[PDB]
């Protein structure tokens, strides 16, 4: 699972 | 080639719940997020919710925060959206999308669409005024008529002239909303050789309530 | 939330012609981490999802014509499309992908350019029908002009009528490029049957006097 780029 | 296919969008009473599909083909949907778009009745493109590709992050547009809530099931190669309380500005046009994982791109591929209606309105059947004029525009080479439907809900009403028959020189303009019930109107400009002559018929079937109505342009 | 405004509204070209419209964010969209600017043109025709068509301020899609460039940095990036072609028409948006929320700015619309012309007005008395059920609806279609623009009046025996008023325009037609609208009056039997002189006024660019357009009873 891995994070969205967009999550700054 | 990768496909993303929706269903779920329904007409919901404000307050109560649906539920949306997307279902994701010709790609390894465990690798890749995934997040649901909005296109509302304004045109508004509005992001509602991101999923990552496992699962656990998730990510809410404030407006949708508390109500809808995204899952996934990797092993069915589906993405959800449980949505409750549904306000009536909630109504449009969803769009899953994936997200580019590995080239944090943007969205590159889209669904097709589900399209959730949010209203409290009673499902109520057209009327449809016939709409002749007083001359034509000096009796000359036109005459434009036209066809009234008058509130009905839900949208929509499909309206042709004679049949189908008549096709060109029509114009039928969207429909608008006015106290939970619409209004759409057409108009056909046909040589004034043809009408009164020839009857022109203005039909309208408005399916979701099994109205199918015929009216004649009578000048007398 | 970042902000982006998309200035002009509508664009009207004509093909073969070079266009260029605008897209600003609140903050930078700079992602440190790539290195580049997180925005994304998309253009979207109707029925169609979005397509995107250049992320990252300035890196085209593949498949998508050589024709667009993207380009700015910041706060200002433009969308440049430099000899527009007929299929180009669609509501062009830049979008914010650098940080969440993802927001879209409102749209920028191609319409096609042609010569003016001016409406044919045409007005209608209530339907027996209509008049029967309670009702009065005097509509006044107003179609087939260029530009967009139409301003249109209603009076009943010479005052103006503001309320009772639902207007409905088409969009740009495929045919000749020309608009349409309904200007649809409501009024109750009674009301309607306590005055005369029913009028229609349509203002257009084409003219500096109204298309005025009346019925009696």
């Amino acid at each position: 699972d891995v994070p969205d780029y967009a999550s700054l | 080639e990768v496909l993303l296919v929706e269903s779920g969008g329904d007409l919901v009473k404000p307050g109560g719940f649906l539920k949306l599909s997307c279902a994701a083909s010709g790609f390894t949907f465990s690798s890749f997020g995934m997040s649901w778009v909005r296109h509302t009745p304004d045109k508004r493109l509005e992001w509602v919710a991101t999923i990552s590709n496992g699962g656990g992050y998730t990510y809410y547009q404030d407006s949708v925060k508390g109500r809808f809530t995204i899952s996934r099931d990797n092993a069915k190669n589906t993405l959800f959206l449980e949505m409750t309380s549904l306000k009536s500005e909630d109504a449009g046009l969803y769009y899953c999308a994936r997200r580019e994982r590995y080239d944090e791109k943007g969205f590159a591929y889209w669904g097709r669409g589900t399209l959730v209606t949010v209203s409290a309105a009673k499902t109520t059947a057209p009327s449809v005024y016939p709409l002749a004029p007083v001359c034509g525009d000096t009796t000359g080479s036109s005459v434009t008529l036209g066809c009234l439907v008058k509130g009905y809900f839900p949208e929509p009403v499909t309206l042709t002239w004679n049949s189908g028959s008549l096709s060109s020189g029509v114009h039928t303009f969207p429909a608008v909303l006015q106290s939970d019930l619409y209004t759409l109107s057409s108009s056909v400009t046909v040589t004034s050789s043809t009408w009164p002559s020839q009857s022109i018929t203005c039909n309208v079937a408005h399916p979701a309530s099994s109205t199918k109505v015929d009216k004649k342009i009578e000048p007398r | 939330d970042i902000v982006m405004t998309q200035s002009p509204s509508s664009l009207t070209v004509t093909a073969g012609e070079k266009v260029t419209m605008s897209c600003k964010s609140s903050q930078s969209l700079f992602n440190s981490g790539k290195r580049k600017n997180f925005l994304t043109w998309y253009h979207q025709k109707p029925g169609q999802p979005p397509k995107l068509l250049i992320y990252w301020a300035s890196t085209r899609e593949s498949g998508v014509p050589d024709r667009f460039s993207g380009s700015g940095s910041g706060t200002d990036f433009t969308l440049t499309i430099t000899s527009v072609q007929a299929e180009d028409l669609a509501i062009y948006y830049c979008q914010n992908d650098y940080s969440h929320p993802l927001t879209f700015g409102a749209g920028t619309k191609l319409e096609l350019k042609r010569a003016d012309a001016a409406p044919t007005v045409s007005i209608f008395p209530p339907s027996s029908e209509q008049l029967t059920s309670g009702g009065a609806s005097v509509v006044c279609f107003l179609n087939n002009f260029y530009p967009k623009d139409i301003n249109v009046k209603w009076k009943i025996d010479g005052s103006e009528r503001q309320n009772g008023v639902l207007n409905s325009w088409t969009d740009q037609d495929s045919k000749d490029s020309t608009y349409s609208m309904s200007s649809t009056l409501t009024l109750t039997k009674d009301e309607y049957e306590r005055h005369n002189s029913y009028t229609c006024e349509a203002t257009h660019k084409t003219s500096t006097s109204p298309i005025v357009k009346s019925f009696n009873r």
